[PDB]
This record gives C-alpha cells, sequence and structure tokens, in this order.
C-alpha cells in the first residue's frame, strides 16, 4: 500500500543554510507528491503539489523536484520562521503520508533563567501542594532538572514539560513540577530545584525555605 | 475563500461510535473537488481516512473501510464523518480538507479523545514569588492549571494584553487527568501596581476562570 | 497531472 519514507527525522540548522529533505515512494507514484508545513498548534499548509509546483503565498525559498519514487524539497536560506514539521504524501492510489521531518534551528548557547515558586495557599487547603520551577529561554534543549527536598533527591512525583522551539529567538523552556501531599510538604524545609545545563560549569540551583513568611 | 470548520464530540467512551461534522463556507461541496477527512495522531503521523466526492461517491481507507461512513448534506453544505467501534487507539485530532492538487484548504482540526474517563474541570492555582519585592528589574509570575479532563484548555494573560514574555507548557497526564502551567515575565515596576491575571478556559466542561496573581506575604 | 488520481475515479493501490 504505497509506503512513503522521509529521511532526516530531524535536523538542526543555522540561518542562511541550505536544507534538503528527502521523501521516497515504495512503488511508482509518478509526480503526484506534495509537501506540507506544520507549525506549533496550526493546521498543515500546502507547500508544493505535483512534486515540483509551488503554491500561492509560498515564498521562493521553497522548491521541489523529483519524479516517480524519489522526491526532495529545498530551502535556500532557512529562516527562524521555517520552524515546523514537514510532511509529504502521495495522491496516486490511496492517500498515505510520510513520517514527517521535524526541522529545528541551530542558534548559540544560552543559559536558562530559573524561578522556583512555593505552593499556593489555597492549594494546601485543597489538600495538595505543588512546588513549581521554571527553566526559561535556554539552548540547547538538553537540560537535566533535579529536585531535592531537604538535601535528598526526589524523583517521585515530578512532572516535566517542554516547549517547542523558536519563540522568535529559537530557544526552549522547560518546567518541572514536584507534587506532594500537604503533610509531607509541611514536615520539610528547603525545597531546591537544580538545573544542570551545558552553559554552566556548575549547576544553577534556586531554592526556598518553608520558613520565611 | 474556502473556509472549512469541523465540530462535534470532544470526548467519547470506547466501543461507541464517533460523529464529526465539517461545515464549509465559500464554495458548494457539489461543484468540483474531493472533500476529505484526515486525522493526526498525537505527535507526528498523518492518516487520510477517506472522502466524499463531488458526485457524492466515497473512497475510504482500505483499513477503516469496515468501520467508517462519510455522508453529506448538500443543502447545508456539510459532509460528516462517522467512526464506529472507537477503540482507544482512535483518539487523535480530526480534520476535513479539500482535495484536488494535493490537500489545499485544511480545517482548524478538532481534537477527539477516546477514554473511559469523565469530564472533570480544572483547579487553577496562581503562582506568586516569595522573596521581598521581586529579584531584579524582571518578575516572572506563573499559573498552575491542574487536574482536568480532557484536553484542551486555553490560557491567556490579562485578556491578551500580556502577549509577550509568555510561555505555556504542554500538558502531561497525571494518571487519569492532565496538568498544565504557564509562566509570564514582566518588569518589577508594573508588577504589584498594575494587576496581572491568568484566565483559563476548559471548553469541554464550560468552565472559565480568572485567577489573580497576588504577592505572597512580605 | 496536478494530483487528481486518488480522487477522480482513477488510481488505487492494487491487490
Amino acid at each position: 500500500d504505497i509506503v512513503l519514507t522521509q529521511s532526516p527525522k530531524s535536523m538542526s540548522m543555522s540561518v542562511g543554510e541550505r536544507v534538503t529533505l528527502s521523501c521516497k515512494a515504495s512503488e511508482n507514484v509518478g509526480t503526484y507528491v506534495s509537501w506540507y508545513q506544520q507549525k506549533p498548534e496550526q493546521s498543515p499548509k500546502l507547500l508544493i503539489y505535483g512534486a515540483s509546483n509551488r503554491y500561492t503565498g509560498v515564498p521562493d525559498r521553497f522548491t521541489g523536484s523529483g519524479s516517480a519514487t524519489d522526491f526532495t524539497l529545498k530551502i535556500s536560506s532557512v529562516q527562524a520562521e521555517d520552524l515546523a514539521d514537514y510532511h509529504c504524501g502521495q495522491t496516486y492510489s490511496y492517500p498515505t503520508f510520510g513520517g514527517g521531518t521535524k526541522l529545528a534551528i541551530k542558534r548559540a548557547d544560552a543559559a536558562p533563567t530559573v524561578s522556583i515558586f512555593p505552593p499556593s495557599s489555597e492549594q494546601l487547603t485543597a489538600g495538595g501542594a505543588s512546588v513549581v520551577c521554571f527553566l526559561n529561554n535556554f539552548y540547547p534543549k538538553d537540560i537535566n532538572v533535579k529536585w531535592k527536598i531537604d538535601g535528598s533527591e526526589r524523583q517521585n512525583g515530578v512532572a516535566n514539560s517542554w516547549t517547542a522551539q523558536d519563540s522568535a529567538d529559537s530557544t526552549y523552556s522547560m518546567s518541572s513540577t514536584l507534587t506532594l501531599t500537604k503533610d509531607e510538604y509541611e514536615r520539610h524545609n528547603s525545597y531546591t530545584c537544580e538545573a544542570t545545563h551545558k552553559t554552566s560549569t556548575s549547576p544553577i540551583v534556586k531554592s526556598f525555605n518553608r520558613n520565611e513568611c | 475563500q474556502v473556509a472549512l470548520q469541523e465540530s462535534g464530540p470532544g470526548l467519547v467512551k470506547p466501543s461507541q461510535s464517533l460523529s464529526l461534522t465539517c461545515t464549509v463556507t465559500g464554495y458548494s461541496i457539489t461543484s468540483d473537488y474531493a472533500w476529505n477527512w484526515i486525522r493526526q495522531f498525537p505527535g507526528n503521523k498523518l492518516e487520510w481516512m477517506g472522502y466524499i466526492r463531488n458526485g457524492g461517491s466515497t473512497t475510504y481507507n482500505p483499513s477503516l473501510a469496515s468501520r467508517i461512513s462519510i455522508t453529506r448534506d448538500t443543502s447545508k453544505n456539510q459532509f460528516f464523518l462517522q467512526l464506529n467501534s472507537v477503540t482507544t487507539e482512535d483518539t487523535a485530532t480530526y480534520y476535513c480538507a479539500r482535495g484536488g492538487t494535493g490537500f489545499t484548504y485544511w480545517g482548524a482540526g478538532t481534537l477527539v479523545t477516546v477514554s473511559a474517563a469523565a469530564t472533570t474541570p480544572p483547579s487553577v492555582y496562581p503562582l506568586a514569588p516569595g522573596s521581598a519585592a521581586a529579584a531584579a528589574a524582571m518578575v516572572t509570575l506563573g499559573c498552575l492549571v491542574k487536574g482536568y479532563f480532557p484536553e484542551p484548555v486555553t490560557v491567556t494573560w490579562n485578556s491578551g494584553s500580556l502577549s509577550s514574555g509568555v510561555h505555556t507548557f504542554p500538558a502531561v497526564l497525571q494518571s487519569a487527568l492532565y496538568t498544565l502551567s504557564s509562566s509570564v515575565t514582566v518588569p518589577s515596576s508594573p508588577r504589584p501596581s498594575a494587576t496581572v491575571t491568568c484566565n483559563v478556559a476548559h471548553p469541554a466542561s464550560s468552565t472559565k476562570v480568572d485567577k489573580k496573581i497576588v504577592p505572597r506575604d512580605c | 497531472h496536478q494530483l487528481d488520481p486518488a480522487f477522480g475515479a482513477n488510481s488505487t493501490n492494487p491487490d
């Protein structure tokens, strides 16, 4: 059932660079291959149809060649705005899509900006208690956050979430949330969050003591 | 121009039958073109489910062919999708789209969740800093929207005035429900004078909350 | 030709 295959599952690229993705058909699809662009929380957008034809409003920096089986897509100069997943699909037999190539932008190192928040008053009354901690605007994506209530490491109850790249500056932002029962929160003192990024020889550690008004 | 817009159930139990509805504006669905239903699973994966042709013929995906039915209402200018025996693997976000020279006009896409769970509104908690009158000339306030089912929720800051210095983090499922948070950064000057407020909306439950960020004691 | 096979009663994977 005509399988299509996109190559670089993912790529990092500077600006002005020459990108080149690749899509492959399993059995001759002719020239009925089209490229779509999917940005964060947006519907795909047609880019090239007919294997070689650009659409409307689609900037020149996007061009496609290819025929029966081997298809490709180029970007003369990658711009910050060119951040998104790129799919392809054949419209010959039954429409089947590729696997999508997620393309991210290569910027320079940037250390996160951490900020830990104490669990809100009402939430305690509500029974629970969450210590939040934001790691904002850093790069590269690789970061390791470690919670330590009263010196000891807590790996149970933590929930991490990250954001998609860019944000007009091509950086990321993580968030860790340690969730305890009130009692337990009420029988400990220092609540520290310890991010260990590569733009820092030692780790950045924010903290707060359950005893300071 | 062509403006597709799908609507319908958000969360439905298993073994049940799903039923979306795509309504199109600015082109009769009876004069030329293929009218499709495409679904996007969590992450990256797209799956063309099938289409209703101009004449009103149908071509389904050889795999969902035994379970789906795509019919239309030529007078209301809407075609509808019907997915029977919904397994939990079927949860994804659905789109209706125009098809001629590739897929051209896609709809906003409505997310559908197949869970045995129940709709539970969110608990929104305000995250204020505890340490004097901030740190530097920049203050980061935040907001924790926890325990709600199902996705999604929409958060904004001060009705949209605070449009920059905002970060909304993807939800993660905590057992049978989700948790989301969102930070916002502003200068220390318009922090306690001006008043900032996170406003959350959990459509599926019709709950709309406006929580305020008050400075913690001191 | 423009990508009209899968639609106008035309192509469809064999078997």
